[PDB]
RNA sequence: CGCGACCUCAGAUCAGACGUGGCGACCCGCUGAAUUUAAGCAUAUUAGUCAGCGGAGGAGAAGAAACUAACCAGGAUUCCCUCAGUAACGGCGAGUGAACAGGGAAGAGCCCAGCGCCGAAUCCCCGCCCCGCGGCGGGGCGCGGGACAUGUGGCGUACGGAA
RNA sequence: UAAGGCUAAAUACCGGCACGAGACCGAUAGUCAACAAGUACCGUAAGGGAAAGUUGAAAAGAACUUUGAAGAGAGAGUUCA
RNA sequence: ACCCACCCGACCCGUCUUGAAACACGGACCAAGGAGUCUAACACGUGCGCGAGUCGGGGGCUCGCACGAAAGCCGCCGUGG
RNA sequence: UGGAGCCGCCGCAGGUGCAGAUCUUGGUGGUAGUAGCAAAUAUUCAAACGAGAACUUUGAAGGCCGAAGUGGAGAAGGGUU
RNA sequence: CGACUCUUAGCGGUGGAUCACUCGGCUCGUGCGUCGAUGAAGAACGCAGCUAGCUGCGAGAAUUAAUGUGAAUUGCAGGACACAUUGAUCAUCGACACUUCGAACGCACUUGCGGCCCCGGGUUCCUCCCGGGGCUACGCCUGUCUGAGCGUCGCU
């Protein structure tokens, strides 16, 4: 994801479950060359990332 | 001569006031007459011209005694375009020449309520100072 | 330097951004005197307001 | 008084102005202590001061300072007129009674100075040439 | 400059002897004439009229 | 298909929050479908979508304001936000009534000597 | 060596960007600016230099809270009240 | 360097004196704005006179001036008591009143009241409401003439 | 060795107010040169000028005589014309240099302390009601607090004032 | 009549907002600046500080053929040009 | 007036200089810019108006100035110079 | 040639006439296809791609840097290289 | 004639003078004469479907609302809308909103550390943990509370 800068790990952790009824393993933010926060973030073993990316709209 | 101490009469400045008009003040000032015909009827001289009356184009190449209807008016290029006034590219395609309002006649005007509303006021105001004259 | 601040990255970040060059279609608007950026910079040649 | 602030003598220039100690400043002490009061207490209004003692090393005073925005002052209507904002730091611009005596205006032979408004409008008035239309 | 002496005066007498001559050579239909206008059927040259 | 202020002025708190929601979320897509190419169709929806959550935060935010100003309109104290702010110095002019005040003395000077109307040559 | 090859050694800084006034004029060690005087209370600005005051007087910037005081201004500093609705 | 006899003058443009030169293209504008202004205040002081207040005949000092005669400032109080109008009261009715005016000679003060008196007898007082008490004069005085004064009420002629 | 007055002083994220910076053509208060002129230069001049610092307002400052005068006297301030390149200053050189009267623009005058009389007759803040509320005001009602006799309010201020 | 105080008016105004005018200048002029100018650029910094207006009435801004890797041409065409 | 021929004449301008073709300096070439101005004060000369007077300012009265920020007038006409 | 304004006379007004100022700004010559593209040993053969190869790439050979490196990693500085 | 050089003209180049324009200046005048802890001026960073700069705006970010207006906006898209409807677009702007520095305000300028009250997950006040909200600058005035002093007294 590109996260809005100000967002701790804390809060994107708790937006990603919010917004697609998910669960995070771990979140793992950079801020790009260019001002956007970057943000991987691990999906927990329970779900797959291929499905809630479908259910999202990319792939 | 004109005496009101607040209007310009400065080139520069009625030219910058042109030039840089607000879309609705473009529309005042691109208006144009209407035929003899809807003058002698409605008791108005001239209208703000609109995307789809009908029009004769009075003056210039296009010059002719053919009524065509408005196609769209361009109130950042001063223009309208209409339906058979257009030339054809070097490709074949077609496009639509540039009319200045003020070179067309309107011969039939698109009344919605507003227009007539329009209408109705400027002809009352033309009677009001036929009667102060009198 | 690879040891940035955060104001450093941010401002280098903005420089980053507007170097790019006129989008095309801004030629084709209507009162256009624009033909090329002109204020494009070449990190060997000119130096950053730094 | 006043020793001129410059390091060592060195106070470069034609030796009329070679003068570095005997020299004294224009307003007084009393309105020097008036300015302070006011500089310190900048939502108050310096009205005016009295002297209280003065040892060699010192002077004392007691500068009187209002509210423009205690109530009791603001509605009472022959007071009322220190909360508008001219009176803003009399005291500074040379307005109290202390602060007033350096500007040197008075009426009559012995001021002619200060025939304008003030010391520097008269000096206005004087070098300026007036160039009239027609001449 | 501003104060370039722009403005002059003129005595007042002056003045007043310019306008009498001015109105003097109204008159004269020969100086009207040459001052270009066509004043050829014009029927009496102080030209006066009628107060309506 | 258009939001308007008109209808939300009237409509309940809680459904006010579950349009701008669900306007945000429609949104939140509108923006994905940005990166993925999408469509034409809906990167315009992008624009609209957008102002159409601000006339709904503008209407709720009209309705909240309007609300604490009939709460306060008759307390002696209220909030800074809801105090009129005209201008820094405007707000420190006398009070309308303070200006009004005459002094006893003076009271009495318009009473004994006041301005005649008169003229002159009769 | 007093040139070319001693420009050499210009390897570290001794201003950088002033967060008062946005030059890179903060001096590191005196830890003042030199330009707006940052850390002292009162912008800074000399009678002196016409030109460096004219580049940033009011109108310079914005003027975002002041423009539109400009127009509450004209109209009457009015507050608190609509147009006649429809 | 002077040629060859002249006036050997001192012209004062030795300070900056072009940082103050003042022009007079204001002239017209102020004159119109000044005559504004009074038309103005003629306007509000409905049928008072324009002028202002009447005032009184005084000498002017030195030698020089001496046998001409002025407008003072303001009536002196001696004048006002002889003609029987109290001080307070005469600025209510256009009367202008110095306390500064000593008197020292007779004459100066009896042709001073003479003035009062002749201003009381030709003045039109106005009552307070349109419903006529005492002091202010008839309905025909006041039909008649709601009239300004143009000019110097009661002019001084040396 | 307490409890209680006051006096002087502290502390509060105490209740409620204000000040802080900017702009700076014009204005008020300080500060204050040197190029320059003098055919050199030091007093003078440049000049109470540029730079420096402070503080304002729509204007500021000034202003209701410890004034002018020496007259048969004028009568706050400010501004214009004039006085006047004058009286005066000055290595009496260079240079500098006002004011009063006169004519206009405008025009407006007032308030305290004190001295006295009047049960502090005064002020601020609380709290309840009626009106009014986008410049927090009026009226009423509270043994509700405080300020105040180390002096609040009315009368009164040199033009005289009080009784 | 000093050692306390208030006071409109005529007066000032190269900053501001909003207007009007000119025996001014007319793109090396006029503001540094008619234009994306206090911009680009330079200087550690204080600070310095540019150049640069005009197709045509209308883009009608040269379809198509052909030579060439292309830039470039040759015909063709638009335009009153 | 374009070119060419021939005879005779003929050194490169600007400048400071007693003296420059100078082994005196400035000058490759072309375009555009580019230096006796304005204000004040005096003096003498000249033109016009009035003449023991003359005078105009400053002010005022006449207009929203289209031309006017003019023009006209003023027991102010003369405080005053 | 160009494509939109301009002149004669009588008066008024000026930012009014250039060869120079090592003048200012812009442009162009001769010099001149000249000086020059000479520090640190070094290149060669084949193929590929390609319109096109002395210089790209792959392969082969010959060379240098010779672990105080022409190697492998960082600091400051750069700021997307 | 040959080449080269010089001159003159024609055409072509180079170069951008001249002329003609002028939404810009400069000068003179008129009216008003308004900034800021209710956070100014200034700075920063952001915001467009495609947008770098200028401009415009502030996470409601090329603007929201309202009022007036009455069909566009337009470089291309796409769309909306029934333009017999609060209704496109402009203008006005009285409601609403207004990121971070900045007098700049919890303390620091890393964008670092905090305290204290309330709310949601977290608990089931178990404090933790996370998220949100509101306070937490200096100076000074009036009052308020708590106090200090072998300061001056009183009663015990
Ligand atoms: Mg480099
Ligand atoms: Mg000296
Ligand atoms: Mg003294
Ligand atoms: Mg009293
Ligand atoms: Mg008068
Ligand atoms: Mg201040
Ligand atoms: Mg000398
Ligand atoms: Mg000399
Ligand atoms: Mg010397
Ligand atoms: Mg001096
Ligand atoms: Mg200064
Ligand atoms: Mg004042
Ligand atoms: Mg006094
Ligand atoms: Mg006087
Ligand atoms: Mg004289
Ligand atoms: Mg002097
Ligand atoms: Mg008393
Ligand atoms: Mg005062
Ligand atoms: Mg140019
Ligand atoms: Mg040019
Ligand atoms: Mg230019
Ligand atoms: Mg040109
Ligand atoms: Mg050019
Ligand atoms: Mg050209
Ligand atoms: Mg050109
Ligand atoms: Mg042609
Ligand atoms: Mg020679
Ligand atoms: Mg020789
Ligand atoms: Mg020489
Ligand atoms: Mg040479
Ligand atoms: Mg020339
Ligand atoms: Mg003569
Ligand atoms: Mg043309
Ligand atoms: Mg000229
Ligand atoms: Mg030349
Ligand atoms: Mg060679
Ligand atoms: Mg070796
Ligand atoms: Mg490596
Ligand atoms: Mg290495
Ligand atoms: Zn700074």
């Amino acid at each position: 994801f590109i996260v809005d800068v100000k967002a701790n790990k804390h809060q994107i952790k708790q937006a990603v479950k919010k917004l697609y009824d998910i669960d995070v393993a771990k979140v793992n933010t950079l801020i790009r060359p260019d001002g956007e926060k970057k943000a991987y973030v691990r999906l927990a073993p329970d779900y797959d990332a291929l499905d809630v990316a479908n259910k999202i709209g990319i792939i | 001569m004109k005496f009101n101490p607040f209007v310009t009469s400065d080139r520069s400045k009625n030219r910058k006031r042109h030039f840089n008009a607000p879309s609705h003040i473009r529309r005042k000032i691109m208006s144009s007459p209407l035929s003899k015909e809807l003058r002698q009827k409605y008791n108005v001289r001239s209208m703000p011209i609109r995307k789809d009356d009908e029009v004769q184009v009075v003056r210039g190449h296009y010059k002719g005694q053919q009524i065509g209807k408005v196609v769209q008016v361009y109130r950042k290029k001063y223009v309208i375009y209409i339906e058979r006034v257009q030339r054809e590219k070097a490709n074949g395609t077609t496009v639509h020449v540039g009319i200045h309002p003020s070179k067309v006649v309107i011969t039939r005007l698109k009344l919605d309520k507003d227009r007539k509303k329009i209408l109705e006021r400027k002809a009352k105001s033309r009677q009001v100072g036929k009667e102060k004259g009198k | 330097s690879s040891h940035k601040t955060f104001r450093i990255k941010r401002f280098l970040a903005k420089k980053q951004k507007q170097n790019r060059p006129i989008p095309q279609w801004i030629r084709m608007k209507t009162g256009n005197k624009i033909r090329y950026n002109s204020k494009r910079r070449h990190w060997r040649r000119t130096k950053l307001g730094l | 008084g006043r020793k001129r602030p410059v390091p060592k003598g060195a106070t470069y220039g034609k030796p009329v102005h070679h003068g570095v100690n005997q020299l004294k400043f224009a307003r007084s002490l009393q309105s020097v202590a008036e300015e302070r009061a006011g500089r310190h207490c900048g939502a108050l209004r310096v009205l005016n001061s009295y002297w209280v003692g003065e040892d060699s090393t010192y002077k004392f005073f007691e500068v009187i300072l209002i509210d423009p925005f205690h109530k009791a002052i603001r509605r009472n209507p022959d007071t009322q007129w220190i909360t508008k904002p001219v009176h803003k730091h009399r005291e500074m611009r040379g307005l109290t009674s202390a602060g007033r005596k350096s500007r040197g205006l008075g009426k009559g032979h012995k001021f002619h100075h200060t025939i304008g408004g003030s010391r520097r409008a008269a000096w206005r008035r004087r070098n300026t040439l007036q160039l009239h239309r027609y001449r | 400059k501003t104060w370039r002496r722009w403005h002059r005066r003129v005595n007042t007498t002056q003045k007043r002897y310019a306008i009498c001559s001015a109105l003097a050579a109204s008159a004269l239909p020969a100086l009207v004439m040459s001052k270009g206008h066509r004043i050829e059927e014009v029927p009496e040259l102080p030209l006066v009229v009628e107060d309506k | 298909a258009k939001i308007k202020a008109r209808d939300l002025r009237g409509k309940k708190k809680e459904e006010l929050l579950k349009q701008l929601d669900d306007l945000k979320v429609e949104l939140s897509q509108l923006r994905v479908a940005k990166v993925t190419g999408g469509a034409a169709s809906k990167l315009s929806k992008i624009r609209v979508v957008r102002k159409s959550i601000a006339r709904v935060l503008t209407v709720i935010n009209q309705t909240q304001k309007e609300n604490l100003r009939k709460f306060y309109k008759g307390k002696k104290y209220k909030p800074l936000d809801l105090r009129p702010k005209k201008t820094r110095a405007m707000r420190r002019r006398l009070n309308k009534h303070e200006e009004s005040l005459k002094t006893k003395k003076q009271q009495r000077k318009e009473r004994l000597y006041p301005l005649r109307k008169y003229a002159v040559k009769a | 060596t007093k040139g070319t090859s001693s420009f050499g050694k210009r390897r570290n800084k001794t201003h950088t960007l002033c967060r008062r006034c946005g030059s890179k004029a903060y001096h590191l060690q005196k830890s003042t600016c030199g330009k707006c005087g940052y850390p002292a209370k009162r912008k800074r600005k000399y009678n002196w230099s016409a030109k460096a005051k004219r580049r940033n007087t009011t109108g310079t910037g914005r003027m975002r809270h002041l423009k539109i005081v400009y127009r509450r201004f004209r109209h009457g500093f009015r507050e608190g009240t609509t147009p006649k609705p429809k | 360097a002077p040629s060859r006899n002249g006036m050997i003058l001192k012209p004062h443009f030795h300070k900056d004196w072009q940082r103050r030169v003042a022009t007079w293209f204001n002239q017209p504008a102020r004159k119109i704005r000044r005559r504004k202004a009074r038309q103005a205040r003629a306007r509000r002081i409905a049928p008072r006179p324009a002028s202002g207040p009447l005032r009184p005949i005084v000498r002017c000092p030195t030698v020089r001036y001496h046998t001409k005669v002025r407008a003072g400032r303001g009536f002196s109080l001696e004048e006002l008591r002889v003609a029987g109008i109290h001080k307070k009261v005469a600025r209510t009715i256009g009367i202008s009143v110095d306390p500064r005016r000593r008197n020292k000679s007779t004459e100066s003060l009896q042709a001073n009241v003479q003035r009062l008196k002749e201003y009381r007898s030709k003045l039109v007082l106005f009552p307070r409401k349109p419903s006529a008490p005492k002091k202010g004069d008839s309905s025909a005085e006041e039909l008649k003439l709601a009239t300004q004064l143009t000019g110097p009420v009661m002019p001084i002629r040396n």
